[PDB]
């Protein structure tokens, strides 16, 4: 029963075998583990669909491509709020006057972090697999299965 | 009676049961579906540029205070409605705007 | 959407996309925190609000006064005597409300 979850699913392990000869090898004399949810947090920033994957790419330019024109004019808007509330240009930057992060410095460091790669690759898991289970919903039943194949890291 | 059916929880599950027992029609349909893609559409036709406007618009300027711009475009937003009849009872000045703050240090 | 033409629009100019995420959510954008905000949790009323915002953007060079112009000169939605009554403070500016609300209301 539920015939086309099988079908699904057996697709998925025929391909994880194809990609991955040594997961038929039996009683773990393979040097791949299997590790449920709460022992892969040390591999998470491993798997990265950097190549193979452009929409998080076009995302990143055109947000910091956006920042960029408007950074400036909102250092103004607080110098100016600064000037009105107190008479001084430093009612915000007393404490940190240090370094004054504007909008396009935010960016920047929001962007480059650490993390960043891994929340654009699960972004990227996150959407195809939500697309997947509305098109599964409405019933097409064909090409319900992603691979991404990208090199040092498979995912379907 | 409005309050009362505003009672109602609106959950996710009540929401889709809603909308099973009592299907939207197909222009309801799509207009939920594309809501995103017809507000920017209606944004484009004033953040992409400067269109023709009335003359008598440009006595209102940068540094005209903030209650009169909300007076004027309350006035000119619901002219359909009130046929050119004011509005009162609504503006409250702007709380950084309204105040010219200084702050005393030591000598100053 | 088979057409792509509102999203094309949108993202071969960023410029659109700064414009429209400082305007103040009054004024149809999607800039929901006001400068005023930073201060006071009580607003009062938020066009005003909305428009000083504006007028502190245009100043700076954030936006420019021709959007203020093209708002100010906008065509009136479709609003009845109940959509002023309902909520004040609002405009006839059409799209204000989203879809979510909508779909509270119709359940």
């Amino acid at each position: 029963e539920e015939s086309q979850v099988h079908a699904r699913l057996k697709q998925i392990r025929v391909e994880l075998i194809a990609r991955i000869p040594s997961l038929r090898w039996t009683r773990s004399q393979r040097e791949i583990a299997i590790l449920i949810w709460p022992r892969i947090l040390p591999i998470l920033q491993a798997y990265d669909l950097r190549q193979s994957m452009q929409l998080p790419t076009v995302w990143e330019k055109l947000t910091q491509s956006t920042v960029n024109l408007i950074s400036d004019g909102l250092e103004r808007v607080v110098l100016h709020i600064s000037n009105q509330l107190t008479g001084k240009p430093n009612l915000f930057t007393r404490s940190r006057a240090y370094s004054i992060p504007s909008t396009r410095e935010l960016s920047q460091i929001w962007f480059n972090n650490e993390w960043s790669g891994s929340v654009k690759t699960w972004l990227m898991i996150k959407y195809r697999m939500r697309q997947l289970i509305t098109n599964q919903k409405t019933g097409e039943l064909t090409d319900l299965v992603t691979i991404v194949d990208t090199r040092s890291t498979l995912c379907i | 009676r409005k309050q009362i059916q505003g009672y109602l929880d609106s959950t996710r599950t009540i929401i889709r049961y809603s909308l099973e027992v009592r299907p939207l029609s197909a222009k309801k349909l799509n207009t939920v579906i594309e809501y995103n893609l017809l507000y920017l559409s209606y944004n484009l036709e004033i953040i992409e540029k400067p269109n023709i406007v009335q003359p008598f618009l440009n006595a209102i300027n940068v540094d005209t205070c903030s209650i009169d711009i909300a007076r004027s475009l309350r006035k000119l937003s619901w002219a359909t409605l009130l046929n050119g009849r004011p509005i009162e009872g609504l503006e409250t000045p702007d709380p950084i705007e309204l105040v010219h703050g200084c702050l005393i240090i030591g000598s100053d | 959407s088979l057409s792509q033409d509102i999203t094309n629009a949108y993202l071969n100019h960023p410029i659109l996309i700064s414009r429209l995420c400082l305007l103040p959510s009054q004024l149809g954008g999607l800039n929901f925190l006001s400068c005023s905000r930073l201060f006071n949790r009580n607003i009062g009323d938020p066009l005003v609000s909305a428009i000083a915002d504006v007028k502190r953007l245009i100043k700076a060079g954030c936006l420019d006064i021709w959007v203020l112009y093209n708002i100010l000169g906008r065509r009136p939605g479709k609003g009845k005597w109940s959509t002023l009554a309902a909520d004040p403070y609002t405009l006839n500016i059409d799209y204000l409300v989203p879809s979510t609300t909508f779909l509270k209301k119709h359940a």
